[PDB]
Parts: C-alpha cells; sequence; structure tokens
RNA sequence: ACACCCAGCCGC
C-alpha cells in the first residue's frame, strides 16, 4: 500500500557526523513539494532551509518499523550520550520571542 | 542460580521482542490479550508488552559461549 | 441579540476610490470585510486560453497569463453569471462564460501593440476596462496572434486575476492612543493622514478602557468593478457565507440527537 | 520582457502605463513627476513602471 | 568493492528532496509531499481484522 | 507536481462535510466546530461575536495547518446555555451586523451621489 | 508533417523521402509548423 | 526560520519570479554501417519489436512530434527504427517526471551531414515552495 | 536504450 500518515520513517542527513544526524519521524502528508521539519529538529541535524536537500528511508518489515520506533525516534533520542545534555533545543524565532 | 545478567530489559530488548511480535501477529498468531479496538499489529504488541502476557522467552549470549534464557514475562519492563 | 450597531462615512467618492469610514464595530469584522474585499469578491477575468496561431516573440503561457490578469468590467453582470463548476452546461455554456477572440496580424513596416481594445468580446457588457490601454505583446512585419479566450467568474482566492480590488489601505486608530504598536521614539514617527493630534505632540495618551471602534478604508478598484459594488458586494458574499454555515449547522443540529 | 500587466504586490493595472510613462520622458519631464502624472501614489507601482526593461523592443529587431 | 559495494550501497525506498520548515508539525513529524508518498510503498500482510 | 488544484482551498468534494460537531470531554459542555475549507475571515469574526456574548467563558479558534484548510472553534459556556445554541446566536448576529452595515451604506452611496 | 524555412519562413512538402533542402532559397535549417491540434491554456 | 523566505502566492499569481526551462533533445540519424540504419518514422506495434508502454499517437508522419503539442512525463518525441542485424526502437523519452510543451522542432544537417534533429520543450515554472 | 573520462554546480 501506500504510505500515509503515520508512517514511520528515517530521515538523514549528510555529512553523517554522529548519531543524532540519523532519526525517525512520523509522515505527515502535506500539499507541496518539500519535506517539512520541526524548526528544533534542525540543530541536531546541523541543518538549514537555505537549500539543504535531506533523505528518507522507509521500512517494510514490522521489526524494522518497530526498531525505528522505539530505538530511533526523535523524543526518545532528545538527550545525546556526547555531552548528557538536550541536542535538541529552542531556535530562532521561539527562543527570540519566549523571551 | 546461575543468573548473573541484568534484571532488566533492555531497550534493544524492548524494540526486537516489539518486533517480532508484530510480525507474528501479522502472520495471524493468536493475541494474549483483548482487543479492543486497535488494527495495527505494533499497538497490539505494545499492548501484550504492557499486560506481560508477550509468548516470548529471549536467550542472552554472555561473551564466553554460555547462554541465559529468560523469560519477558519475567523481565521488569521499562514503564 | 448580543450585536452592536455599525455606522458608515464616505470622505470621498471618486471613480477609483471608495474611502469610507465604519464606526461601532469590532475590529474582526472590520478585518474580515477587508479580506473579503481581497478575496471573497467574484469578478469576470479571462481563465481559458485556446491559442490558434502565436508567431510572436512571447510564447503561448506568458500570452495566456497577460490575458488573464487583464480586467474585465463586471458591474452587473457578475452577479447574474453562474460559476463554471455549478452549472449544468457540459464544459462552457454563454449562461456561465463570455467569448473572446483576438485575430490580429501584422503587415505594416511599423510595430504593432496588440491593447486590449483588439479584444472583440460576444456579450458586450463585459469589456476590457480601458473602452491608455492594456498592450499584450509588440509584433513586428509577419506576425499574427489567434486566439479564442473564455472568461469565467471566480473567487481572488482562487487566483490573483479575480481580485477586484488594487491595495485596500485598512487603518484604525490613527493617534497612537489605545497601545497597539509601541513607538521606541514616538516623536520622529509622522503623523498619519486621520490624525487629530497636533504637530508638537507625538502621540494620543493611553486608554485603558478603551476599545477600537474607528475603521478607515481606502479601496480602490483596478477596474473591474466600481469602487461602489466592491463594498456592496463583499458584504453581501460575507453575509451569503454566513448563512451558508448557518443552514449547514441546522442541518448538523438536525442529525445529531 | 515586457511591462507586466498587473503589480506584483497590490494589484493596481500598470500595463497601460508603459507607454505614456516613455512618452513623459520623450517631453522632458522628470521620472518622478511622470509617475505622478500617472496616478502611481503607491512605490510599489512606482517600482514597476521606474525599473522596468523593454526587452521586447529588443527582440523585435530579429525576423520572425 | 568492499567500501563502495558493500559498507554502502545504494537502497530501493529513499526519496531526497529540498526541506523547507513547518512550525505546525511536532518534532516527531516530516512532511512528506505527495508523489513521494505514492510512489514509495510499505508492505502490509493481510491480518484477518 | 505536487502543487494542490488552485481550487481546493475553498471547494468541498463529494463526502466531506462542511461543518462538525465534536464534544469535548475534558471540561463539561464544550465543544469542538471543526469547520472544513475556510480559513480565518470567518474564524476571526464568530470568535470575536463569541468573546462579546456575556454567558460564553471560552470562545477560541485555530488554523491547524495553513496548507490545509480546517478551522477548529472551541466554545465554552455556562452550565445553562449550550454552545451550539452560542454559536447560532453568533452566526444570526453576524447576519444582523452585515445586512445592517449592508443598507447603512447603500444609503450612504445614495446620499453622496445625489449631493 | 510539412515544414517551413528558417530564412524565408516558406513552406515545404517533404515526407521522409527527400534531401534536406529548401525548394527556393536552400537552406538546410527548416523548423516545423504549430500542430493543428488546439491546447487548453489556464490563464491562472 | 532558518534561512528561508515567505513568498506572496497573489504577487506570484500575478507573474512575481514567473520563468520557463527551456530543455533540448538533440538526435541524430547515425546510418553508419552495413545494414544498421535508424530512419525517421512512426513506430507501429507491427514491426520494431522492441518497444515500451509510452503514448505512442501524438508522433507525426516524419517520425516527430509536433511543436505546440502537451508532453507529460515519459513520453516519446522522436521515432528511430534501427534494423536488427525486423527492427528495434531506439527512440529517446522525456527526463524522469518532466513536464512541458514543445516549442520547435529543428531538422538539418550536422557536421557529420547526417538526418540531425532537435526538440526544444518549454515548461513553465511557477514558483513554489522549495525554490531557493 | 550505455560505460569510462572530464568539467561545473548544491548542502555541511
Ligand atoms: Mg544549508
Ligand atoms: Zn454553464
Ligand atoms: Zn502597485
Ligand atoms: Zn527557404
Amino acid at each position: 500500500r501506500h504510505m500515509c500518515d503515520g508512517d514511520i520513517v528515517i530521515f538523514n542527513r549528510q555529512p553523517t557526523l554522529h548519531k543524532m544526524s540519523m532519526m525517525g519521524h512520523r509522515v505527515r502528508i502535506l500539499p507541496w513539494s518539500t519535506f517539512r521539519l520541526n524548526l528544533s529538529v534542525t540543530t541536531p541535524y546541523n541543518a538549514d532551509f537555505d537549500g539543504d536537500e535531506m533523505n528518507l528511508h522507509l521500512p517494510q518489515s514490522l521489526e524494522t518499523r518497530a526498531e525505528i520506533q522505539e530505538l530511533a525516534m526523535v523524543p526518545r533520542m532528545i538527550v545525546t550520550p556526547q555531552s548528557n545534555r538536550p541536542v535538541m533545543g529552542i531556535v530562532q524565532d521561539t527562543l527570540t520571542a519566549v523571551r | 542460580q546461575k543468573r548473573i545478567t541484568t534484571p532488566y530489559m533492555t531497550k534493544y530488548e524492548r524494540a526486537r521482542v516489539l518486533g517480532t511480535r508484530a510480525l507474528q501477529i501479522a502472520m495471524c498468531a493468536p493475541v494474549m490479550v483483548e482487543l479492543e479496538g486497535e488494527t495495527d499489529p505494533l499497538l497490539i504488541a505494545m499492548k501484550e508488552l504492557k499486560a506481560r502476557k508477550i509468548p516470548i522467552i529471549i536467550r542472552r549470549y554472555l561473551p564466553d559461549g554460555s547462554y541465559e534464557d529468560w523469560g519477558v514475562d519475567e523481565l521488569i519492563i521499562s514503564d | 441579540p448580543y450585536a452592536n450597531q455599525p455606522t458608515v462615512r464616505i470622505t470621498e467618492l471618486t471613480d477609483e476610490n471608495v474611502k469610507f469610514i465604519i464606526e461601532n464595530t469590532d475590529l474582526a469584522v472590520a478585518n474580515s470585510i477587508r479580506r473579503v474585499f481581497i478575496a471573497e469578491v467574484p469578478i469576470i477575468a479571462i481563465d481559458w486560453v485556446q491559442i490558434d496561431a502565436n508567431s510572436s516573440v512571447l510564447h503561448d503561457e506568458f500570452i495566456a497569463h497577460r490575458l488573464g490578469l487583464i480586467p474585465l468590467t463586471s458591474d452587473d453582470i457578475v452577479d447574474k453569471l453562474q460559476y463554471s463548476r455549478d452549472c449544468t452546461c457540459e464544459e462552457f455554456c454563454p449562461e456561465c462564460s463570455v467569448e473572446f477572440t483576438l485575430d490580429v496580424r501584422c503587415n505594416e513596416d511599423q510595430t504593432r501593440h496588440v491593447t486590449s481594445r483588439d479584444l472583440i468580446s460576444n456579450s458586450p457588457r463585459v469589456i476590457p476596462v480601458t473602452s491608455d490601454d492594456i498592450l499584450i505583446v509588440k509584433l513586428r512585419k509577419g506576425q499574427e496572434l489567434r486566439l479564442r479566450a473564455y472568461a469565467k467568474k471566480g473567487f481572488g482566492k482562487e487566483h490573483a486575476k479575480w481580485n477586484p480590488t488594487a491595495g485596500v489601505a485598512f487603518e484604525y486608530d490613527p493617534d497612537n492612543a489605545l497601545r497597539h504598536t509601541v513607538y521606541p521614539k514616538p516623536e520622529e514617527w509622522p503623523k498619519s493622514e486621520y490624525s487629530e493630534l497636533d504637530e508638537d505632540e507625538s502621540q494620543a495618551p493611553y486608554d485603558p478602557n478603551g476599545k477600537p471602534e474607528r475603521f478607515y478604508y481606502n479601496v480602490e478598484s483596478c477596474g473591474s468593478l466600481r469602487p461602489e459594488t466592491i463594498v456592496l458586494s463583499a458584504l453581501s458574499g460575507l453575509k451569503k457565507k454566513l448563512s451558508d454555515l448557518q443552514t449547514q449547522l441546522s442541518h448538523e443540529i438536525q442529525s445529531d440527537v | 520582457m515586457i511591462i507586466p500587466v498587473r503589480c506584483f504586490t497590490c494589484g493596481k493595472i500598470v500595463g497601460n502605463k508603459w507607454e505614456a510613462y516613455l512618452g513623459l520622458l520623450q517631453a522632458e519631464y522628470t521620472e518622478g513627476d511622470a509617475l505622478d502624472a500617472l496616478g502611481l501614489k503607491r512605490y510599489c507601482c512606482r517600482r514597476m513602471l521606474l525599473a522596468h526593461v523593454d526587452l521586447i523592443e529588443k527582440l523585435l529587431n530579429y525576423a520572425p | 568493492r568492499v567500501r563502495g559495494n558493500l559498507m554502502g550501497k545504494r537502497v530501493d525506498f529513499s526519496a531526497r528532496t529540498v526541506i523547507t520548515p513547518d512550525p505546525n508539525l511536532s518534532i516527531d513529524q516530516v512532511g512528506v509531499p505527495r508523489s513521494i508518498a505514492a510512489n514509495m510503498t510499505f508492505a502490509e500482510i493481510v491480518t484477518p481484522f | 507536481m505536487n502543487a494542490p488544484p488552485a481550487f481546493e482551498s475553498f471547494l468541498l468534494f463529494e463526502g466531506e462535510k462542511k461543518i462538525t460537531i465534536n464534544k469535548d470531554t475534558k471540561v463539561p459542555n464544550a465543544c469542538l466546530f471543526t469547520i472544513n475549507k475556510e480559513d480565518h475571515t470567518l474564524g476571526n469574526i464568530i470568535k470575536s461575536q463569541l468573546l462579546k456574548d456575556p454567558q460564553v467563558l471560552f470562545a477560541g479558534y485555530k488554523v491547524p495547518h495553513p496548507l490545509e484548510h480546517k478551522i477548529i472553534i472551541r466554545v465554552q459556556t455556562t452550565p445553562d446555555y449550550s454552545p451550539q445554541e452560542a454559536f447560532t446566536n453568533a452566526i444570526t448576529d453576524l447576519i444582523s451586523e452585515l445586512s445592517l452595515l449592508e443598507e447603512r451604506f447603500r444609503v450612504a452611496i445614495k446620499d453622496k451621489q445625489e449631493g | 508533417m510539412i515544414y517551413i524555412c528558417g530564412e524565408c519562413h516558406t513552406e515545404n512538402e517533404i515526407k521522409s523521402r527527400d534531401p534536406i533542402r529548401c525548394r527556393e532559397c536552400g537552406y538546410r535549417i527548416m523548423y516545423k509548423k504549430r500542430t493543428k491540434r488546439l491546447v487548453v491554456f489556464d490563464a491562472r | 526560520q532558518e534561512d528561508s523566505v515567505i513568498m506572496n502566492r497573489s504577487a506570484v499569481d500575478r507573474g512575481f519570479f514567473r520563468s520557463v526551462f527551456y530543455r533540448s533533445y538533440k538526435e541524430q540519424e547515425s546510418k553508419k554501417g552495413f545494414d544498421q540504419e535508424e530512419v525517421f518514422e512512426k513506430p507501429t506495434r507491427e514491426t520494431c519489436q522492441g518497444m515500451r508502454h509510452a503514448i505512442y499517437d501524438k508522433l507525426d508522419d516524419d517520425g516527430l512530434i509536433a511543436p505546440g503539442v502537451r508532453v507529460s512525463g515519459d513520453d516519446v518525441i522522436i521515432g528511430k527504427t534501427v534494423t536488427l542485424p525486423t527492427k528495434r526502437d531506439c527512440s529517446t523519452f522525456l527526463r524522469t517526471s518532466e513536464t512541458g510543451i514543445v516549442d520547435q522542432v529543428m531538422v538539418t544537417l550536422n557536421q557529420e551531414g547526417y538526418k540531425f534533429c532537435k526538440i526544444r520543450v518549454r515548461s513553465v515554472r511557477i514558483p513554489q515552495i522549495g525554490d531557493k
């Protein structure tokens, strides 16, 4: 079947410098031709939107979907063991407006 | 008694046990927990993990060849 | 019924400006009226271009795009036509369409300007508004432009070629008493047009028990509608949308319990 | 390549106002007064007429 | 062969696209265009429910 | 390639509903109104008109996504006056507002045009 | 179909069996005219 | 946020940054060899055994597509049947998921002197989400 | 309808 809302995917950006550069997301279908992220997700990817392209992988076996859902989700993988600090965080406008 | 392993079900154990259970339920295995409106086998797998009624035993390999057979029911889940 | 009583005044009324002031109403009502000016007022504009022959220096999609943006007079006819997706016609019928023919051809040494005057409409109630003429393409000797166009009735939400206005200006509370914008240095900010304070003061004093009930408009017509008709159709369209919501919720409540 | 029919920002018709604008440049007027003689009050339409190139006149030189 | 076709291999069911922000999605969500969604597939096994 | 049809922002295809009512169970006597295929234009006026009603304890609206075309209007009133009645009163009040404003604007046009 | 020339813009008659040559000016480049079938254009 | 641009939809509808993308596809009739000629003709399914499920009815009598014809992704703009030592299709298709209309079709003789043809396809590119 | 070689360009 076609990919629908709620399908687990792996979402990756090169260079794949560390474990936070490959995390799993849930798919939401939106009617234009771009991958749309949350903003705070761009800090572990070291991404921005000045023309960055970024990759999508889809499992097709429920053990693989379960492994991504229970090991590589965005919320599960917020605090890094690199620095025992949250690698995600409030950035840009939302950070300068909450002040 | 010859059970020198951690008595805590690791996150990799959770991932692969839910995966195997979900694939088995997708291949029409009997479900050990009541159903009240889930279709996707993953949700059934999480419900069976929370009910601790999964029919899975895991074998852990110590780094000398000797194994240890644990039940998922007798392990400690992470929530 | 907990609804107040708005009133209107008109400052000046040209063929392109309908500048009016609304008193004793909410901010949301005035803003939605402005948005219906921009979006939810139907006019007639070209949407179905068929190029028979185009040997000009501009390609076919460019000619079609510049034809779509040509305004058409829709003073009364837009209220009686239907939407082409809401009619019983097969593809297009004169009940909801107007035909347009363009058969310009240049056979002179001087350049030929294909102005909007060369669009020959079918029904003599719609026409390009300049009938100062909107040129479509310049042609040299040996160039022709043959096309047939159909113009539908559409909202400004669907495309900006159906937008009847030309930059509606909506200003409320001009002397900045109700602090909705905070000037870092108030005295360097110019006083607006509808200002009551003198040159010495910068902004009006703060009003604690105050709400904005004053709304100044500068609804400017592109030409498709008279500036009377833009407002007098926008209010009708907003009323129609609210009535549609009312009857839909009545049908929902009927099939609820 | 040619003057747009409508201003991008507001939507005022500026297709019909190119040629006369050139006429006001041929009648030894400044560009600001030429814009003010057309009613282009907002600076979006002044951007339209003031900063436009008539490349279609260049394209017309070539044989069809 | 070893570095370029055993450690790292081209894979089926993969997509690449320019990214734009979306402050209306959760952090665990990604927006996907309709063509990528219609092209890439998930093989579901027909269960009795 | 993935552009939606430009008419999808204001048109309902066969099957979807213009308005739905979902009773909210977090707090008593509250409802969610999921108005489909519309934008801020009705959301703002409906929110303001419900805010003007003194027997409405909460009246808000959101657009969940700008690329989608739903608005969700949540209303909570006192336990004497149902929220559906509040929405009905707000819509008919806005009908009265727009009708009276249209009549006064037509009188203003006539008075300015006569001299 | 049939072709027009690039120099004199005069129509020619070649059907997949003739060397490419204008009948009058002898120009080796010749275009094909616009098709008779009409295509819908959205002014959108 | 993070170096991105919000754009006016109404302005883009009014011609803001709208542009076209001409692509040209070149093919020549390389009749070099004993009997390996590839004459330009419309390939019917009777002969020319190697085929595809593309839409083979928009070509002309000359083995070519005409200007002003709508062309979608994975279509055919050349009929090039080369003789198998009956024949097979060696025609080009469009680039994957491309769109456009055939603008001009040039038939001429190249440097080698063969039947050389070029097709120019024009597609308008309205500024979408994701354009730099 | 390829396969090498070369060049240019994108994101970090
Ligand atoms: Mg970047
Ligand atoms: Zn009809
Ligand atoms: Zn302007
Ligand atoms: Zn010739």
